[PDB]
DNA sequence: TCGGATGTATATATCTGACACGTGCCTGGAGACTAGGGAGTAATCCCCTTGGCGGTTAAAACGCGGGGGACAGCGCGTACGTGCGTTTAAGCGGTGCTAGAGCTGTCTACGACCAATTGAGCGGCCTCGGCACCGGGATTCTCGA
DNA sequence: TCGAGAATCCCGGTGCCGAGGCCGCTCAATTGGTCGTAGACAGCTCTAGCACCGCTTAAACGCACGTACGCGCTGTCCCCCGCGTTTTAACCGCCAAGGGGATTACTCCCTAGTCTCCAGGCACGTGTCAGATATATACATCCGA
């Protein structure tokens, strides 16, 4: 019979692997396209240095990681295992970001 | 037992010492061979400082080891 | 070819590293990180000292303001050790001439 | 009328960071009308002490991994594992740093 | 120009996995995309304001550092 | 036979009454004594101005009220009405305090 | 005069009134100790900073300006007491 | 001879002191030199902000059939507006109080 | 035996209040709060302008630095209205 | 589904302490003039950004079977809300007293500024060793039975 | 409880590119002397912070009782997870073209500094009315039958 793992082991393996390493997790070109589209709304015919895009990517990734950690804590507090949008909303409300 | 000790200038000196010997005799011997007074020398072995009262046997040093010497003027 | 000179804390950081760890290198990214750290700490301490001097309607920045700002900024053990090091350095410098 | 040999101000204090550069930066930084003659020595000593502490911790962390060079991962590991240094850099993110390897206890497999 | 869709689902899954999450529901992705859009909007607006005051046409990496620092989110290692 | 209110009405009455007012809640003299005792550990034989004590009381009360609001939100999030210490711990942890 | 056992001066009804203003309806029996500890920590930090500010000026009396400056240094500035 | 003096605020048509702002900028250790147009801009901005806050507070006070303004009215005016609350999101006002809200769950059935 | 002089912003705030609401008073604590608010905003704007001037290797602060600092600090509608008011004040002053 | 009892909102007299306003005056702001450097403007160099084309391969997208987790319902017993009689100390009004905050002279040591100059620090080259990468075997886990 | 597959780690050999060191030089930190004033020390004045005593009454305490909610247990149903197959666009390498950043030289005008003069803002004193208390009354609301 084909060999299958129980649901849950591969998630832990991925957790270990992805928090042991220090590489970026989002492809560069889609992020650059998104940054250009967002910045277009403020001033027309702009130009970007590559290091600026790299810094933006690093800051965004760090912010998202921290937010996800706090969301996981909030989800665990309510006797659950899966994160839900209400957890993100509660974390952002308590942190003072959302009004 | 034979140990080589290096300086910040790459200057390497061979030194014959016994495992039971403690480091005060080692600094006295480098006074004998160099004359640097025994206060401005600091000896680092693989990133750890050496306590003066403790002996070489407790550090588990091996033959043909590589000890590093740095000089702190401290003069002022 | 004319190139403008740039100032950085590279050589001093390397000297400190070679004083602490006799055999250990460093890469460029770590150098930039350490430079940014030094600049940030310097700016914070200088700003706090300037504000403290302005509070007491005085027009001079002395070592007293630096000591008070250091005590206000850093945590406990770090503040104690930094104060000891600073006072030792100042006494050493004053004694010699 | 024979000028004596020049001796740097940092040499007299027995320091490594430049006293004169700090003095000039304080003078030109728009901090106060006048600057005393003792503040740069204090500031240089404090900066040197902090740099030495950070470098020692980072070098140890690098040595545990069997490497002879310091990369931002080692600096991040050294900073985040010390409570006081973590308190100091509370709102600072380091490029190419990563995160500390922790896992919540409940998520671990049963039995 | 729906380039917000370029942040694909496995990327969010990888970010959450690094964050330490074991199970993910099916509606997290929209919230993540909205949050990312808002954050990028704020930071880019500040950087563009700095560049406009500088009387230039290309944003550098240094005014991005200024914009990040203004929000109490200091960044190290980019020539700060 | 004596008239009694069901559990919960007086709580809402007090909530409305104390949200409609602005005066301080903690007594003055015990707070002043606590402030003096706390300040003793740093320098002996100190003296205080009244306005400093008033400012300290105001700031402490505002901080406590905000913390209680966040704790109530945390308690509500988990299908509960009663607040517990773990809610306070979670709120303080998320806020970014050690 | 040396003072001792003054943290208990913050009585249970005071905490109840604070919670009522905060919008709480039901309170467990273990909240009071946590509230006392949190208040003690906050007061310790603020008073330490204020005492340092006072000590710098070669004075012996803590003024409202010192408390205002100490509060501002921690990003919780206060209005209505000068400065 | 010499002509009669006219304040710079009168020339700018403001109610805030231009000269005091100029002196504070010069003596505040902000820059080596100060231009001739900054005080006017600063005074205009400060006057506009003060006028907005005062108008909102006065409306709030007139709601409560009172003739004078107390800190409660200032707190109510500030916390009821979006941008003003965002500007003062980390400021506490003495003798202010709180906003009368109650979560919908705790209400009786 | 008179004390020294203490500067404040009470006169101008009262003038503005009488300009907006012609039949309303104000108490002492409200005046203190307004004074603190004015000083705090002034300090923020001045500090931001000084930093901005420092960044571009410049040795003076003009109306441009104030305008950019106002744009950076305040939210949208307030920033737009304040910019319009400051521009109007500057052109009116330079006209005479 | 009604009806009694309690808490809260509403109308009126009254008396007090803080708000609004008038005066003197003195210190800070306004008018007039110089002199010098910071900044605006034009011209040149070339580096770094943008755009396009081919391939190749890893990552993204889609479908399917199923086991484990979220959620509703039910029973119980204990902690917490409410009311009452008792005890405790906070609050208010005076009276004493002096430590220390605040202001004024003076006089000296300390820092800014300028001219000569020389050794520290930065830019360019290069050279080789530490680290990255590929192939292989030993080890350590997980999931039926 | 026990054993067959997968995933990971330790080892050895090979190549490359960037980090550590050497020269040359130019601009900034020293050195020496002078001059002006910021602040440190001494003296005096007066206010507010600490201490004490008495009295009143409002708030904190302890206790009894009932009931509602926090918590554990059980069953269902469905929706993420792991795995296989197909598709696509990211990435790397290379090649052109040009706009805008970065210096450099010159010149006009904008601001700092000084002197003289005078009026606006601050401290002091005073009258009076806006509102806080007290009293009484009318209405909204909650729990039981």
């Amino acid at each position: 019979k084909p060999h299958r793992y129980r649901p849950g082991t591969v998630a832990l393996r991925e957790i270990r692997r992805y928090q042991k390493s220090t590489e970026l997790l989002i492809r560069k070109l889609p992020f650059q396209r998104l940054v250009r589209e967002i910045a277009q709304d403020f001033k027309t015919d702009l130009r970007f240095q590559s290091s600026a895009v790299m810094a933006l990517q690093e800051a965004s990734e760090a912010y998202l990681v921290a937010l996800f950690e706090d969301t996981n804590l909030c989800a665990i507090h309510a006797k659950r295992v899966t994160i839900m949008p209400k957890d993100i909303q509660l974390a952002r409300r308590i942190r003072g970001e959302r009004a | 037992m034979q140990i080589f000790v290096k300086t910040l200038t790459g200057k390497t000196i061979t030194l014959e010492v016994e495992p039971s010997d403690t480091i005060e005799n080692v600094k006295a011997k480098i006074q004998d061979k160099e004359g640097i007074p025994p206060d401005q020398q600091r000896l680092i072995f693989a990133g750890k400082q050496l306590e003066d009262g403790r002996t070489l046997s407790d550090y588990n040093i091996q033959k043909e080891s590589t000890l590093h010497l740095v000089l702190r003027l401290r003069g002022c | 070819r004319r190139k403008t000179r740039k100032e950085s804390y590279a050589i001093y950081v390397y000297k400190v590293l070679k004083q602490v760890h006799p055999d250990t290198g460093i890469s460029s990214k770590a150098m930039s990180i350490m430079n940014s750290f030094v600049n940030d700490v310097f700016e914070r301490i200088a700003g706090e000292a300037s504000r403290l001097a302005h509070y007491n309607k005085r027009s001079t920045i002395t070592s007293r303001e630096i000591q008070t700002a250091v005590r206000l900024l850093l945590p406990g053990e770090l503040a104690k050790h930094a104060v000891s090091e600073g006072t030792k350095a100042v006494t050493c410098y004053t004694s010699a001439k | 009328k024979t000028r004596a040999k020049a001796k740097t101000r940092s040499s007299r204090a027995g320091l490594q960071f430049p006293v004169g550069r700090v003095h000039r930066l304080l003078r030109k930084g728009n901090y106060a009308e006048r600057v005393g003659a003792g503040a740069p020595v204090y500031l240089a000593a404090v900066l040197e002490y902090l740099t030495a502490e950070i470098l020692e911790l980072a070098g140890n962390a690098a040595r545990d991994n069997k490497k002879t060079r310091i990369i931002p991962r080692h600096l991040q590991l050294a900073v985040r594992n010390d409570e006081e240094l973590n308190k100091l850099l509370g709102r600072v993110t380091i490029a190419q740093g990563g995160v500390l390897p922790n896992i919540q206890s409940v998520l671990l497999p049963k039995k | 120009r729906d380039n917000i869709q370029g942040i694909t689902k496995p990327a969010i899954r990888r970010l959450a996995r690094r964050g330490g999450v074991k199970r993910i529901s099916g509606l997290i992705y929209e919230e993540t995309r909205g949050v990312l859009k808002v954050f990028l909007e704020n930071v880019i607006r500040d950087a563009v304001t700095y560049t406009e005051h500088a009387k230039r046409k290309t944003v550098t990496a240094m005014d991005v550092v200024y914009a990040l620092k203004r929000q109490g989110r200091t960044l190290y290692g980019f020539g700060g």
